[PDB]
């Protein structure tokens, strides 16, 4: 680096630490920033910043014994911190648009800045902007205002899939909103993700420990009852009359990625041997496959009926996800094999080949193996595969 | 009957931050819970139709100016006023951050006025400038922010100064009377193309005091301007005649049509000997095309005693040098509109331009907006043509 900023770096360092020295910390920060956003992003600075931030947020709760009016103070402070931290970059250096759904109190436009310096890598300004709209997701959810936070959350994850943080924290929000199924789906997600957000993992455990001691012989809706039988799957617990209720899950899991994509994990983690660990395979086995027989047919009548291919690209992308699992399933080859070749030749013969994911997989490293984006005919030459070997 | 519980609750907030607010200190839990209510109540007027504002200085002022101003009275503070500078700004980022908000523009320039109040040297002062734009990309009627963009801003010309505070006064919501105005206007220029501007603005301005004397010193300012054109080597003028427009069409609103017809004589008469020089930077050709629209839409509007336009009550050799003029400007825009063809709906921001004024040399979608809103005038000088084989892509009408 140049020597304007390892002196700033010194002058950095120089800065003590603790609760009340660092707002000193964070507007030095801001002036690193404005410095050279490009080799600040490099060595992640807004991580720092949030870090400080944060910091801050936890020393000033706890040493008021959890204090409201203290509370909103320190939040208010942190929220004004960080939108001027944007701003501020926005300011100085030419920030690609991401979206005009993004909160312009962040953004501002194009028309009222000058002479910005142009960005030279579009992966810092990616990243950045992802991760101010996860933190200001974060600030919007101490706030207690979710849809907000939520809005946040949903804007950073489309802008960095492959950061599992903002995967987590939508798993945060939909656990708060007693939507447990899709809480289980992104904190997954948040598991095996690009960077991998080991935390999350935690969170799963949590939410399968209050469904997988359930009646689940008792009547309930359909979710829940995934929920249940995940979680007596995780614990290798015997799932009470096992054969009508897998059924009709993996009848349901058909259709569904946020009951595919948690199976895939737990699949993969418990992919080993033992006594038990067999026994809850096989039920993985048996939902699996039903779902697999059930989307086959579901596809295989939307090529009956002449649908464009387009009008069923999450389908495609479910059917791609079951194929991520050959070894579960064998033993249907021979039965599955007339639905396979017809479908096979549908997708051979057409659309492009692309196939729009927007539950942004390939950011999703769980029992992948399959080159992304989605490819017509790769699609095509995966199934032809799992037909192939027997 | 809510509304009256929701009124009574506000008033009395506001009553009492202004009571608290001189006894206590900034930090005092009492007044930011009175803050938190205030905003509280204030939503809920904002939900009304109804202009508000006054409820919303009201607050602003009891609320969150007069604690800052005692707090700068205070030599016990051990808080840098930065800090507590922005703590105020993640507090007023509420307002904005919730959705149908009616009054963006006002909030924008009072967090803009929070990073104004920050201390030289301090890094997010800079926002500031951005905030008060912010302000202006959302409503151009607060005529403050155009006055206080005119007084932070660093790096422009006197041009763009004087736009600043003439768009200042235009503005539907002006900013208070227009003294500073005049006082800049007091104040001496160091180049002769300036001190001509000045001159210009002053004349414009001046009421309709000293009558004849009026028309021989505007008889000296054209000439003294045209010796100037025709002297000086080539510069954009864009900038100056971009201040002449604001400054004629401010001479407009304050006075009357005929007060606004010399000033129309005037500048009329520069871009006609600007263009007779045959010189065409690239800036200038975005600004005539302005000028043609408003002085077209002003020329359109019915006179105030009625019954007829005020383009009849014209002369003959004015409509001449009128017609001359646009002449004029069509052939550079022929001239520059050949294989570039026809934008439709455009959407350019006119932000930018009208912040900065026409120092960037526009591009053809920016071009396309503005000869589309010419021919949306009531009456139109220019005309597309509906099929072309090469050129003449607008034509001469209303003539």
């Amino acid at each position: 680096m140049s020597d304007e900023w390892e002196q700033l770096t010194v002058e950095l360092r120089k800065i003590p630490r603790g609760t009340e020295a660092a707002p000193q910390y964070l507007r030095h920060l801001m002036k690193m920033f404005v410095a050279d956003f490009e080799t600040a992003v490099s060595k992640r600075f807004d991580v720092k910043f949030w870090n400080k931030l944060k910091s801050m947020m936890d020393e000033i709760t706890k040493a008021m014994e959890n204090d409201r009016l203290v509370n909103h103070n320190v939040q208010n402070l942190a929220i004004g911190f960080l939108t001027d931290l944007s701003l501020l970059v926005h300011y100085h250096y030419e920030i690609p648009n991401y979206g005009n759904d993004i909160s312009k109190q962040l953004t501002w436009t194009p028309d009222v800045f000058l002479n910005r310096k142009p960005i030279k890598s579009k992966k810092n300004s990616r990243v950045f902007m992802a991760y101010v709209l996860l933190r200001m997701g974060d600030l919007m959810r101490y706030k207690e205002n979710y849809p907000k936070a939520q809005e946040y959350y949903e804007q950073s994850c489309r802008i960095n899939p492959a950061d599992g943080a903002v995967w987590n924290q939508l798993g945060l929000i939909s656990s708060l909103g007693a939507k447990n199924l899709e809480s289980v789906y992104f904190h997954t997600r948040a598991l095996h993700a690009t960077m991998e957000f080991p935390t999350a993992s935690g969170g799963l455990t949590n939410i399968f420990k209050n469904f997988a001691n359930r009646d689940i012989s008792r009547p309930m809706p359909i979710k829940d009852l995934y929920l249940s039988c995940l979680g007596r799957i995780h614990f290798l617990l015997e799932i009470e009359d096992s054969s009508v209720h897998l059924q009709k899950i993996g009848e349901e899991a058909a259709t569904s990625k946020e009951m595919i994509v948690p199976l895939m994990s737990v699949y993969k983690h418990l992919e080993d041997g033992t006594e038990l660990e067999q026994r809850a395979v096989e039920y993985v086995k048996t939902i699996w496959c039903t779902a697999y027989r059930s989307l086959l047919k579901t596809l295989d009548d939307y090529k009956e009926e002449s649908k464009k291919l387009a009008d069923v690209p999450h389908l495609l992308h479910i059917l791609a996800l079951l194929l991520c699992a050959p070894k579960l399933l064998r033993g249907i080859e021979d039965q599955t094999e007339d639905e396979v070749t017809s479908i096979c030749e549908w997708l051979l013969c057409a659309c492009d080949e692309k196939i729009k994911d927007s539950d942004a997989f390939g950011y999703f490293h769980c029992l992948q193996r399959i080159q992304y984006p989605l490819t017509r005919t790769q699609l095509a030459q995966k199934l032809v595969e799992i037909e192939d070997e027997d | 009957q809510k509304s009256d519980e929701v009124t009574e609750k506000f008033k009395r907030y506001c009553n009492q931050l202004e009571k608290y607010g001189q006894t206590e200190n900034v930090h005092s839990p009492v007044m930011a819970m009175l803050r938190r209510k205030g905003r509280k109540q204030l939503i809920e007027i904002m939900k009304r139709d109804g202009d508000c504002t006054s409820s919303i200085n009201k607050l602003w002022i009891v609320g969150y100016y007069h604690p800052f101003q005692f707090f700068i009275r205070d030599k016990e503070k051990n808080m840098a006023i930065a800090v507590l500078l922005t703590m105020f700004c993640g507090e007023l980022q509420e307002m904005l951050s919730l959705p149908d908000d009616k009054y963006p523009a006002l909030w924008n320039m009072y967090i803009g006025d929070f990073h104004r109040y920050m201390p030289d040297e301090e890094i997010q002062k800079c926002l500031a400038v951005g905030y008060y734009s912010r302000a202006i990309d959302l409503d151009p009627n607060q005529g403050r922010a155009f006055h206080v963009l005119a007084g932070l801003r660093a790096d422009l010309n006197v041009a763009q100064k004087l736009r600043l505070m003439i768009l200042g006064q235009l503005a539907d919501a002006p900013y208070k009377k227009g003294t500073e105005l005049l006082e800049y206007l007091k104040f001496p220029q160091k180049e002769s193309t300036d001190k001509l501007m000045v001159d210009f603005v002053i004349w414009a301005l001046n009421e309709k005091s000293k009558r004849m004397d009026y028309q021989m010193t505007g008889i000296k300012i054209v000439n003294e301007f045209k010796a100037e054109i025709e002297q000086k080597l080539e510069f954009d003028w864009s900038l100056i005649m971009s201040t002449c427009r604001l400054a004629s069409k401010l001479a407009m609103k304050k006075f009357g049509f005929q007060q606004f017809y010399n000033c129309f004589d005037t500048i009329s008469t520069l871009y006609i000997t600007i263009y007779s020089r045959t010189i065409s930077s690239k800036c200038l050709l975005a600004e005539a095309i302005s000028w043609i629209s408003d002085s077209a839409e002003i020329l359109g509007h019915l006179d105030e005693q009625k019954n007829e336009p005020h383009f009849q009550k014209l002369s003959v050799f004015a409509k001449t040098k009128w017609n001359e003029l646009n002449d004029l400007v069509m052939n550079h825009i022929n001239s520059v509109f050949t294989s570039m063809s026809l934008t439709i709906n455009p959407s350019i921001s006119m932000t930018s331009f009208l912040l900065n004024g026409p120092i960037s040399e526009p591009n053809v979608e920016f071009l396309s907006q503005l000869i589309n809103y010419l021919v949306s005038v009531e009456f139109p000088p220019m005309e597309i043509i509906h099929d072309r084989e090469e050129s003449g892509p607008l034509l001469r009408r209303i003539n």
